[PDB]
């Protein structure tokens, strides 16, 4: 049972909702606690003095915000949700995500589709971390373009494929996704003409028929003089193995940024590292 | 006249997008052009080799992030910013070309 | 608790049930059951009114078994019929849009289909009204508002279907098939003009006649597209010859017959037409080229997939289902729905690209959620999508009280009827809101998602979400858009859970180019393409170079209004050439007329009349450089509106006002004026922006006049201060529990406007919102300044603008404002300098040489003042140059022309009426004209020094004076060193001195430093007469001065002169709000309906009641600058009265006029009063009494103490100066920077010779020795108790030893300054001082005994407790002595307070707080404690600690009682009457016999103020008194501070 919370009606159903499920066993997510700080106290207090069902959980998904009380937060166990801190771990997690049966279909060419849509996910994902030159504006690039996209490519390919077991790259439907993509689905959040164009370059540069060439880069000139190169499978399985050997020295260059793009950032981090190991002395 | 030919640094500027305006507009009163047909373009030059015409306005702390300006050519740089000498805004009749 | 319930539900069922006689027909059992709750009733009536009595009734039995059992049954039937308007809401389901009154009305009036034409605009989204035969019996077809109507195919007979619901559906269907048919007709004939070499003009201007707006260009996009697709299927094959260039020529020769038809005149509809299909067929040829330029071949090609394409099958048995809408891989069905006559907008590159997304998330089953800044095109883009599909599209205007509730019913209506709902604004909700609807937007897309699924069939049971604890219908053409603009204020932020449920699109920057193209080529305006390439450029340069102004707005609603008055303007230009070639010749040629059309001057005039009026004056030259650089070699200039001119003229004359043209004196503001005119005819929202002052009102109210004067139509202003009250008073209030809506003030009047039952709807009407605008109210109002000229209510309800209704704004400025606002309204900038000083000494000379002071030797005294004045009031005159001059010097508060002007002007009517009295006084002796001229000349030079320097210190005084004797001819006084502040002007025409005014009078000795006693002195003469003409003539005044400074005593000093004013305190603090003033005008004035309205007038006839608010800076500021009590005072005093929210009706004030006082505004806690605020109330400076002042106060109430003991007569004058160094001294160490409560006035002087007066009473003799210690303990009482540090009082204690012994030299000083300085009367009878020790063995046996009989907490004696307790009892002994100890818990202080109390035969009261503890309960424990203080004459020690407080109205309440002794509300209904019967027996008891109401009241204060002590105790926290200081001023001006602190 999902509530979310703000109403005087959310409190009421979220504390029938709460006793039903502690002698059921069934699953309470609340959402949006952080804009009620006070009766996240009482919430508290009523947990505590209870002896639930063995299967009985209970989920509280918030923003950080210093409004949330201490005890509570003290009380149960917490998970943070944030930007994956790299290209490797971000498609690590959209492949996690997505299922396998999904990725697995009657085109084999899905797959190679998908591996391209985490890749391009995944670089402008973390283009924004480099706010002023990755992009211009901290844009909301997240979860539910991941999901419209992958709808889309989806919904294109089943188009174009008529359940056929292979299909030519020539034969993709390019320009609809590179379309729908940078106007709809990830353009829309850009208010900004160089952004805009920005994602264009990624979306004309990614999404091609030469994408499916055993020679083809995902980045060029990473460190001196090598570079990613496009996997050559055909599977999912073998997209995500060839995730998962990603050298682990991720630079600015895999996203087309400059090398020294991180060097301010790095440092700042770095001495901040140092003050907090001076704040807990 | 003497306003003319001063170069000024954009930055320093309260509205410099003001300053733009008032340089299209002494070009189109001088030459008695359309305001809304003119289009602008820059020349990198140093500021002590440099000859502003009646269309040029010399502009000064200009700095190109990511890119270095050789020739009134760029090409990119690892160098966070490099700093433009001086900066020649002429405007010109618009093409369409 | 019962029979109020059941009348209540029996009275508006009856209602229902009279009201709807029809309403039995289909409710026949309740009908009947009714039926005996009527009878019933009928007999109650008939037994209860027999006897009217409660006792005669109670005993009668049977009642209350009744009364339940008709509870049980009203209950019932009120559930039965809530069912069945559910039930009916369920068919038919465009009843959800209409109240559930409406519905009933609907119910109940079936037979008449005359009363149901006014609910078809909010059931229906271009249903205006329904037509039928002369039998009202069947329903031939629809209107629209324009006029343009629908015949249907098959009329809905209402006699073969009587029940309202089922030939309502009839007609729904109906409207969607004859549509459909109609659309399938037009499609057939446009396939015809289509595939078409050559157009004939005659056929197609016939087929656009034939067919409605909507269906005419819906035919023409069916026949574009299926022509693009053949051509596309035939060039499949690949490198073939293409027929899509014929497709291309076929749009091109189409323009050209359109574009053709829009130059001759055309019908409007027909012009309508025109422009729509012109826009459309401009798309269509973009659309062509573009297709063509990329070489597309294929019909599967993403280039035509990703636009717009309609499919017509005629083959489909269901003409609904006959035309299918696609876009990429999104499907929709034509709703078929009648949208009469809409604006269509150009299709430039960001609607496509809104098309696609927006299309994109409905395929997805989820909402849309264009983002931007204001006048993007975010709504009207959302319109538009749903207007292609044929959707019903509801714009609702959302602010934070779209709460849970009322989002989750709109989502029902939306659900049922199957709507769009574009929600603007929807981050003005709360974010908590926010979160709650994400819950029932996630539902309906969950159902929605579970109906696109094709598992599901239409026969299984129909899908149902779970909406307000309900089962409700999801129709698939149900659409949620929001448009928000991220960043502006007064915006929330959306959780992200909600954010997921929408597909977001960025629409910052709109095509501009494309739009003004688009639209000039529309309205028949040749080289269209060369207007928008110079205007959008135009626009650009315009915000760039154009300085940045709050009022100023260059975006797209600006070019819109710019095009669209451009296009007006080139009609009328037509329609002149038309009548000039009819009165001239008989040659007319329209082809001709077109062609030599100077265009580009008629563009400039547009953007002369909608741009220049709100342009500074320094932008008015860059913008018109711009204009001659755009366009050059073409001037504009404006037409002499001379009709109008002549209107104006009479208008002014008649109201004394100057009128100019062009550069003559007033000539801008009549400039001004037309263009508020050419505004007001331009647009529906205006603002008239300015510094205060600046004429504005006059120049709305004079155009008003002007129009009603020359177009004949009464024109009906409805002023409106939107800050003065809440908005909830303002645009109205939903029931949280009942869901009832009570109408606000501008609700109120725009729906009485818009019913019209006076002919409101023939008059212009003009709804003025005279105050500060922030986004927190004016955003309400957002869609009504829209083209949507909609307001939207929570309840659902939607009110329409009237087209004769302007909303208008006059404001001081928009630096709150955000541009969503500025965006949508005409600005009218009025510059100080369009009201030149010359015009308003016309006004002022005019007024006084035609209207009479008295309500005629008056006004003949008036016109000769006036002609002996004229000189001085002439441009670089005296007055000018003296206000030029007096405007580089420094006032207490910010200096406004008008405010020294207005205050000058009620000084000359004062003398005016000076002199009437004069001749009065001498009937025999008139005053002559030498004797008026010159007493006339030295009060002007007066009154222009008291006007224009009254605020200021001396020394800005001085200068001015010497300014004026520089510059003036007027005869002065000839002392070379006395300023001539100092002098005043005698009846007799000669300067006085005013020493000759302040006699060395000798005090009383019992009237030793009494409240109401004032030693005259220069200031206070000088003071006084200036109160006096200024409270004559009702002007409202401002004292500031710092605290204590005596403005309330030259207040009240001033009124003694004045036997007919009475005065009522009001003590203002950061939480004052209006509604105090009601509460004041509730106990001391009452409201009667005269013929002219409700008029408040003072219970007491004819006295004038001041209001005199103590601080009147203090009320805190909102986040956008604005004191609501301000606002208040400012509307009651510039526009003569408020307005009641009660019922929301004007009242006028009679006999009330207000006068406060505060603090310089630099002071911590103080704020700046409005410029609005200040232009109305002259402000004077009340300063500290300077040395020499306090020693002659002070010497005189010193003389008059020391007379007591004839031996100590002979220190009076050495004593007087040890009291006026030390407090000197102590005022300069001792400041508000160290802190807050370091405040030293004379109040602490007073308070000191009133201490030692009261030590004297009572001794026969006394030393010089035993004095000087009196002296010296009550300097220790009042400057050393309320110090924090121990330096300080260490300070303290040398320094009076200092003075002491400096200005009493042969002293023996142990004998007077022994350390331990004590005083009590505990021990003797008298105040002699006491010892330490046995003052501790008495407080030791007092203690026992305390013990014994009062709280057994043991206590131990130190020096500390003992000067504490005698400091205390020293408190208790005085009236109205409030303590204030500020020290750390555990200190004793409540312990000490208790004891103290217990030997002074105090009651100790103290609130007992607890969690539920509430505001009421604090007003009940406060009427308990002050009717045993005031009715029961029982003195009680009220002891309050900082922790019993748990709201600010805890300190509102506690600061009124300390401050007056009495709660102006506290005592309301039958409590009030319960207070006077109490009342009433303790006078009684008293021996005082009182009849009224209001004395009765003031002996019930006086009991209070003489027996309530009020004891509050607090911990010193730093900022926690600072706080204390602003929210409850009369604990740092009213109570006695004692600093207890911590344990030594
Ligand atoms: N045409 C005129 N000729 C002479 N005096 C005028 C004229 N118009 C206005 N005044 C006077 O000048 C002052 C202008 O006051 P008005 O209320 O019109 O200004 P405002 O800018 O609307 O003020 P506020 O901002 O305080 O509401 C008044 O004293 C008014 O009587
Ligand atoms: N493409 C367009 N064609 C014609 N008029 C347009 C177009 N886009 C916007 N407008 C006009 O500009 C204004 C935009 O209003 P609205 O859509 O409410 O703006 P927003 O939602 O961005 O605040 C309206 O007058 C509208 O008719
Ligand atoms: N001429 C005077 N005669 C008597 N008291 C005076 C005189 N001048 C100043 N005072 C004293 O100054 C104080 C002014 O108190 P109040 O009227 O409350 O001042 P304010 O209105 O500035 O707060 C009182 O103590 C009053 O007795
Ligand atoms: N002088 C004192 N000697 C002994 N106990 C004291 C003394 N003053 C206060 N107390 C004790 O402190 C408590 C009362 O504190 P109280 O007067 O309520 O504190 P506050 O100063 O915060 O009002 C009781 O326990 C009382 O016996
Ligand atoms: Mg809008
Ligand atoms: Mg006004």
């Amino acid at each position: 049972t999902s509530i979310a919370i703000g109403s005087a009606e959310g409190f009421n159903q979220a504390d029938k909702a709460i006793n039903t499920a502690v002698k059921s066993g069934r699953w309470v997510m609340l959402k949006n606690v952080h804009l009620a700080p006070g009766w996240l106290m009482q919430l508290e207090k009523k947990l505590h003095s209870l002896q639930p069902h063995a299967c009985f959980r209970l989920f509280l998904t918030m923003e950080i915000n210093p409004k949330v009380p201490v005890n509570l937060l003290r009380a149960g166990r917490i998970f943070v949700f944030e930007p994956p801190p790299g290209v490797k771990a971000n498609m690590l997690r959209t492949f996690s995500s997505i299922p396998v049966s999904r990725i697995c279909k009657s085109p084999n060419e899905r797959a190679r589709l998908y591996f391209l849509l985490a890749w391009f996910h995944a670089i402008i994902q973390e283009r924004l971390r480099y706010a002023p030159l990755g992009w211009s504006k901290k844009y909301e690039f997240g979860e539910s373009d991941l999901r419209s996209a992958c709808d889309t490519v989806d919904t294109w390919l089943d188009d174009t494929a008529k359940g056929r077991q292979n299909i030519s790259p020539d034969k993709i439907p390019w320009s609809a996704l590179k379309t729908l993509m940078a106007q709809s689905i990830y353009g829309g959040r850009v208010d900004n003409e160089f952004d805009q164009r920005l994602l264009n370059t990624f979306l004309e540069r990614l999404f091609t028929t030469r994408s499916f060439d055993s020679e083809f880069k995902l980045a060029c000139k990473v460190d001196g003089h090598k570079d990613i190169q496009m996997p050559d499978g055909i599977r999912r399985e073998e997209f995500v193995q060839w995730v998962e050997l990603l050298p682990d020295t991720q630079t600015p260059s895999w996203l087309g940024l400059p090398n020294n793009a991180e060097r301010v950032l790095l440092t700042t981090q770095g001495v901040d590292m140092i003050s907090k190991m001076l704040k807990m002395q | 006249k003497e306003l003319k030919n001063i170069h000024v640094c954009l930055g320093g500027l309260f509205v410099p997008e003001a300053y733009i305006t008032a340089t299209r507009q002494y070009v189109a009163q001088a030459n008695s052009w359309s305001l809304e047909e003119l289009c602008l373009e820059v020349n990198v030059t140093t500021s002590q080799g440099a000859t502003l015409d009646a269309c040029s306005f010399g502009v000064t702390g200009l700095k190109l992030q990511g890119a270095t300006c050789n020739n009134n050519k760029l090409s990119l740089s690892n160098a966070i910013s490099t700093a433009l000498p001086l900066t020649q805004l002429r405007w010109v009749k618009q093409t369409n070309t | 608790d019962v029979w109020i319930d059941v009348q209540r539900r029996w009275v508006y069922l009856e209602g229902i049930f009279t009201g709807s006689a029809d309403i039995k027909h289909l409710l026949p059992v309740e009908t009947q059951r009714f039926q005996s709750i009527s009878t019933e009733f009928l007999a109650l009536m008939k037994k209860v009114s027999k006897s009217p009595l409660v006792m005669d009734v109670l005993n009668i039995q049977g009642v209350q078994r009744s009364l339940e059992r008709l509870a049980d049954l009203l209950g019932k039937i009120q559930k039965a019929l809530g069912e069945y308007l559910e039930r009916e809401r369920s068919s038919f389901p465009r009843f959800y849009f209409v109240g559930d009154e409406d519905l009933l009305e609907i119910i109940g009036n079936s037979k008449n289909v005359a009363k149901l034409q006014k609910h078809f605009k909010k059931m229906f989204a271009g249903v205006s009204s329904i037509i039928l035969n002369e039998d009202n019996s069947v329903v031939l077809g629809i209107s629209s508002r324009e006029g343009e109507e629908v015949m249907f195919k098959t009329p809905v007979s209402i006699t073969e279907h009587p029940k309202i619901n089922e030939w309502l559906t009839l007609v729904e269907k109906e409207m969607r098939v004859t549509l459909a048919k109609l659309l399938a007709e037009s499609v057939t004939e446009v396939e015809i003009f289509g595939k078409a070499t050559s157009i004939d003009p005659n056929t197609y201007i016939t087929w656009i006649d034939k067919y409605q707006a909507q269906l005419v260009v819906l035919s023409a996009q069916i026949a574009w597209s299926e022509n693009v697709e053949t051509a596309l299927s035939s060039m499949g094959g690949g490198g073939d010859a293409a027929p899509l260039h014929s497709v291309l020529s076929n749009v091109e020769v189409t323009l050209n017959v359109l574009a053709d038809s829009v130059l001759m005149e055309q019908p409007p509809l027909r012009r309508r037409k025109l422009e729509h299909l012109i826009t459309e067929l401009v798309h269509q040829r973009d659309v062509t080229r573009s297709l063509i330029k990329s070489k597309i071949d294929n019909a599967k090609s993403f280039e035509w997939l990703s636009q717009m394409r309609f499919y017509f099958d005629p083959k489909q048995t269901d003409v609904l289902q006959q035309l299918s809408i696609q876009m990429a891989n999104a499907k929709f069905n034509y709703g078929f729905e009648y949208l009469g006559v809409q604006d269509k907008l150009v299709q430039t590159p960001l609607t496509d690209r809104c098309y696609l997304t927006m299309t994109q998330a409905l395929e997805a089953r989820l909402g849309g959620s264009p983002f931007g800044p204001a006048g993007t095109g975010k709504t009207e883009s959302v319109k538009a999508l749903g207007h292609q599909l044929g959707r019903f599209v509801l714009v609702f205007n959302c602010d934070e009280t779209f709460d849970f509730q009322a989002m989750g019913r709109i989502f029902v209506g939306l659900c049922q009827v199957g709507a769009w709902g574009c929600f603007d604004e929807f981050n003005r909700l709360e974010e908590r809101m926010l979160s709650a609807v994400s819950q029932q937007v996630q539902c309906i897309q969950e159902a929605l998602r579970e109906h696109s699924n094709p598992n599901y069939d239409k026969t299984s049971a129909p899908i149902t979400c779970e909406l307000l604890n309900k089962q409700v219908k999801v129709s698939p053409d149900m659409a949620i858009f929001i448009t928000m603009n991220p960043g502006y204020a007064g915006r929330s932020n959306l959780p992200d859970n909600l954010k997921k449920l929408f597909r977001s699109l960025a629409m910052t920057k709109p095509d501009r180019q494309l739009i003004a193209q688009v639209m000039l080529y529309s309205q028949g305006f040749r080289t269209a393409e060369v207007l928008a390439n110079k205007i959008v450029p135009f626009f650009k340069l315009c915000d760039e170079q154009l300085s940045s102004q709050s009022h100023y707005d260059f975006g797209l609603r600006a070019l819109k209004s710019v095009l669209v008055s451009a296009g007006n303007v080139k009609r009328e230009r037509i329609q002149k050439i038309k009548r000039e070639k009819e009165e001239r010749g008989e040659a007319v040629d329209e082809g001709e007329i077109a062609e030599n059309l100077p265009e580009q001057e008629i563009l400039i005039q547009s953007v002369c009349e909608t741009m220049v009026p709100k342009l500074v004056a320094e932008d008015i030259p860059l913008l018109f450089s711009l204009l001659s650089d755009v366009f050059p070699g073409v001037q504009y200039h404006r037409g002499e509106m001379t009709a109008l001119r002549e209107e104006l003229k009479k208008v002014c004359q008649e109201m004394y006002l100057t009128y100019g043209d062009g550069e003559e004196v007033g000539g801008m503001w009549v400039e001004k004026v037309l263009q508020l005119y050419q505004i007001t005819q331009i647009n529906h929202g205006l603002m008239m922006v300015g510094p205060s002052g600046s004429g504005k009102s006059m120049a709305w109210r004079v155009l008003l006049k002007a129009l009603e004067r020359l177009e004949g139509v009464e024109g009906v202003a409805h002023i409106i201060d939107p800050k003065a009250i809440s908005k909830d008073h303002l645009y109205g209030t939903l029931d949280p529990n009942t869901r009832e809506w009570t109408d606000g003030l501008f609700t109120h009047v725009l729906r009485k406007i818009i019913d019209s039952v006076r002919g409101e709807l023939q008059k212009r009407q003009w709804i003025v919102f005279d105050g500060d605008v922030d986004p927190e109210w004016v955003e309400n109002l957002n869609s009504v300044l829209d083209d949507n000229k909609l307001l939207t209510l929570p309840n659902g309800e939607r009110l329409s603008l009237p087209p004769n209704v302007r909303i208008m704004f006059e404001v001081q400025d928009l630096k709150y404002a955000t541009l969503a606002t500025v965006s949508r309204c005409g600005m009218v900038w009025f510059s100080e300098d369009v009201l030149s000083t010359d015009m308003i000494f016309n006004n002022f000379l005019a007024r006084l040489r035609s209207i009479p002071l008295d309500e005629s030797p008056m006004l003949q005294i008036q016109r000769d003042a006036a002609t002996i004045m004229q000189p001085y009031f002439t441009s670089n005159g005296l007055v000018t140059k003296a206000l030029e001059h007096a405007f580089q010097l420094e006032h207490i508060m910010d200096l406004t022309r008008l405010r020294c002007l207005g205050s000058l002007f009620s000084m000359l009517h004062q003398a005016c009426r000076n002199v009437a009295q004069y001749n009065a006084n001498h009937p025999d002796f008139p005053m002559q004209i030498e004797q008026l001229e010159r007493y006339i000349q030295r009060y002007l030079v007066y009154a222009i020094l008291w006007s224009l320097s009254g605020d200021s210190r001396l020394k800005m005084r001085a200068e001015l004076g010497e300014y004026i004797r520089r510059i003036t001819t007027v005869p002065l006084p000839t002392a070379p060193n006395i300023p001539i502040i100092d002098y005043e002007v005698s009846i007799s025409g000669e300067w006085s001195p005013w020493q000759a005014k302040v006699p060395q009078i000798e005090v009383e000795t019992h009237k030793v430093a009494a409240p109401d006693v004032v030693v005259p002195t220069l200031d206070t003469v000088r003071h006084e007469a200036l109160l006096y003409t200024w409270l004559a003539e009702h002007k409202p005044l401002v004292l500031c001065g710092p605290p204590g400074s005596g403005k309330t005593m030259t207040l009240f000093s001033a009124l003694r002169a004045l036997p007919d004013m009475e005065v009522v305190g009001l003590n203002f603090s950061s939480a004052t709000t209006p509604e105090l003033l009601l509460k004041t005008f509730d106990h001391y004035c009452e409201y009667r309906r005269t013929p002219n309205g409700v008029v408040l007038a003072p219970v007491q006839l004819g006295k004038w009641l001041v209001l005199f608010c103590d601080e009147i800076n203090l009320p805190d500021m909102d986040k956008y600058g604005t004191q609501r009590v301000i606002s208040f005072i400012r509307q009651m005093v510039e526009h003569g009265g408020f307005y009641r929210t009660s019922d929301q009706t004007w009242v006028k004030l009679e006999r009330i006029q207000f006068v406060g006082a505060c603090n310089p505004p630099t002071d911590p806690g103080r704020k700046p009063l409005s410029h609005r605020f200040l232009r109305h109330v002259p402000v004077v400076y009340v300063d500290y009494p300077g040395p020499a002042s306090l020693t002659q106060i002070y010497g005189t109430f010193n003389r008059a103490m020391l007379r007591l003991i004839p031996s100590l007569r002979t220190y009076a004058e050495p004593l007087t100066a040890a009291m006026v160094e030390f407090y000197t001294m102590s005022q300069e160490r001792f400041t508000q920077d160290t802190q807050p409560h370091y405040i030293y006035s004379p109040r602490e002087m007073t308070r000191w010779v009133r201490g030692i007066f009261e030590a004297l009473r009572p001794l026969e003799t006394l030393p010089v020795e035993g004095l000087i210690r009196i002296w010296a303990h009550e300097a220790l009482r009042l400057f050393q108790d309320r110090l924090v540090e121990d330096e300080e009082r260490r300070w303290t204690d040398e320094n009076i030893d200092t003075v002491a012994l400096k200005h009493f030299p042969n002293i023996d000083r142990e004998k007077a300054m022994s350390r331990p300085i004590l005083y009590s009367n505990w021990l003797s009878k008298d105040y002699i001082p006491v010892d330490q020790e046995e003052l501790r063995d008495y407080v030791k046996a007092r203690l026992k005994v305390f013990y014994e009989e009062e709280l057994d907490v043991p206590l131990v004696l130190f020096n500390e407790v003992l000067d504490h307790v005698l400091r205390i009892d020293r408190i208790f002994r005085q009236p109205q002595g409030h303590l204030l100890l500020i020290g750390v818990s555990g200190a004793g202080k409540t312990t000490l307070s208790r004891f103290v109390a217990w030997m002074n035969g105090l009651s100790v009261y103290q609130i007992k707080v607890h969690r539920k503890y509430t505001g009421e309960d604090f007003d009940e424990d406060l009427r308990t404690v002050l009717r045993r203080s005031g009715c029961k004459n029982e003195k009680i020690a009220f002891i309050m600690d900082e922790s019993n407080v748990l709201d600010s109205g805890f300190l509102e309440r506690m600061n009124t009682l300390l401050a007056n002794g009495e709660v102006p509300g506290l005592f309301e209904g039958d409590e009030y009457a319960t207070l006077m019967t109490q009342c009433k027996e303790g006078a009684q008891k008293e021996g005082l016999m009182l009849d009224s109401h209001e004395e009765l009241y003031k002996w019930f204060t006086s009991q209070v103020i003489r027996n309530l002590h009020v004891v509050f105790t607090m911990n010193p926290s730093s900022e926690g008194l600072k706080d204390r200081a602003a929210t409850s001023p009369a604990l740092f001006n009213r109570c006695v501070l004692n600093w207890f602190g911590d344990w030594s």
